[PDB]
């Protein structure tokens, strides 16, 4: 071991971000992580499914849960 | 030869591969990927997307993402890398 991390994806207006979450990442984190992938600081989180429109990943219990289900993540601009 | 990681690259409707030591960051696999796509004609390029476990098609140009890319691919140590420019 070393440094446990969960392989989640983004997805922004029409490109997809990957990203790295430990067993306990917060939203905020997850969101910080996305950021730097996107070209703007004002950007939602939001879990990507067969519709594309699922929850949006505002609290903790999401985001982390998107890194521990390994759920799909679609981010855009606000 | 090393374990190092082949860039397949493809861009527009052909195909470039880049090989990229896993001992470098973002750059020197930049550096490396400028080296090979540049012959595309059209721009160094400063980005690139990487094919995850999901189908899809993704993007990587990051101390983060970059370590996701060595260790999604630890996870297999296939020892390359499916890209993608434009």
């Amino acid at each position: 071991p070393h440094m446990k991390t969960t392989k989640i994806k983004f997805y922004y207006k029409d490109d997809i971000f990957a990203l790295m979450l430990k067993g306990d990442t917060t939203y905020k984190e997850l969101r910080s992580k996305i950021a730097p992938r996107i070209d703007t600081d004002n950007f939602k989180l939001q879990t990507k499914l067969f519709d594309g429109s699922g929850e949006e990943i505002k609290t903790d219990s999401q985001v982390s849960n998107i890194i521990q289900a390994k759920l799909k993540i679609s981010v855009h601009d606000i | 030869p090393l374990g190092s990681i082949l860039f397949r690259i493809s861009y527009n409707s052909e195909i470039f591969t880049l090989l990229v030591e896993k001992v470098w960051n973002f750059d020197d696999l930049i550096m490396a990927i400028n080296s090979k796509i540049s012959n595309t004609h059209i721009s160094p390029i400063t980005k690139i997307k990487y094919q995850d476990e999901d189908g899809d098609f993704v993007v990587l140009g990051s101390d983060e993402d970059w370590n996701v890319a060595k260790e999604m691919l630890a996870e297999n140590n296939e020892k390359f890398l499916n890209i993608r420019l434009y």
